[PDB]
DNA sequence: ACGTAAACAGGAAGTAA
DNA sequence: TTACTTCCTGTTTACGT
């Protein structure tokens, strides 16, 4: 509930039971994480909504969509590989 | 410079390099490539060659991917029946 | 239940029932679910196959979609290089 | 002679805030 | 307005027979 996408991806490589499994970090320095079983996190995040069977297609859509807004960037020719722009 | 050796000694060499005795042809790929720098990953012929051997040899067995790890391709293992044999030969040019 | 033909092969089939050798995606989904019924629109692999297929096979040539019926896709007809042959075979079955 | 599954892109129209 | 979402067409990668 009134929640952005990277800020959910981001709470889950911060917590230990997603922590390595589902996302790691690549390069936690830049910001580079890696979605493992993106499947499983594409459903966790549409848990928020409702909508049970998220699938990372449509999420990848949603990833994209933040290309323009300057949050996220894909990280091209690594599998699985976006890289956050906006941090601390 | 190429390799006196069948693809399928190749990949049973890889297997054997491998800590847990298991490889996904990505693993089986990168193996080659780096003991042997003819098979460069540019042209893909040899990967396809790999592919053929993998599905047709017995002896090489497919283990399917998990959710512990869900990821690109499966893993494969050499069938313990004959396998020692195989890793003994792996190496004889 | 499968008809025994290549994802191209059908294509090729497509195309040549098309009254101008043309076809969207859409156009070619329909003509092989009304010609064969194993593929059911439901389950959407095949169209997957399809795609992927048009996306690489050099003879399928795309066309850019025009004001006649300006909504779902691009054109697709086959290269004349290589058509008729493509054509002939495009109903022959697999041993 | 491919078959099949999935990643990755982007326009366009819906839905929710 | 912003923020995804559904849906579609397409390209591309990767594995396996």
């Amino acid at each position: 509930n009134t929640i952005y996408l990277w800020e959910f991806l981001l709470a889950l490589l911060q917590d230990k039971a997603t922590c390595p499994k589902y996302i790691k970090w690549t390069q936690r320095e830049k910001g580079i994480f890696k979605l493992v079983d993106s499947k499983a996190v594409s459903r966790l995040w549409g848990k928020h909504k409702n909508k049970p069977d998220m699938n990372y297609e449509t999420m990848g859509r949603a990833l994209r969509y933040y290309y323009q807004r300057g949050i996220l960037a894909k990280v091209e020719g690594q599998r699985l590989v976006y890289q956050f722009k906006e941090m601390p | 410079s190429k390799p006196p050796f069948s693809y399928a000694q190749l990949i049973v060499q890889a297997i054997s390099s491998a800590q847990d005795r298991q490889l996904t042809l990505s693993g089986i790929y990168a193996h080659i490539t780096k003991h042997y720098p003819y098979y460069r990953t540019a042209d893909k012929g040899w990967q396809n060659s790999i592919r053929h051997n993998l599905s047709l040899n017995r002896y090489f067995i497919k283990v399917p991917r998990s959710q512990e790890e869900p990821g690109k391709g499966s893993f494969w293992r050499i069938d313990p029946a004959s396998e020692a044999k195989l890793v003994e030969q792996a190496f004889r040019k």
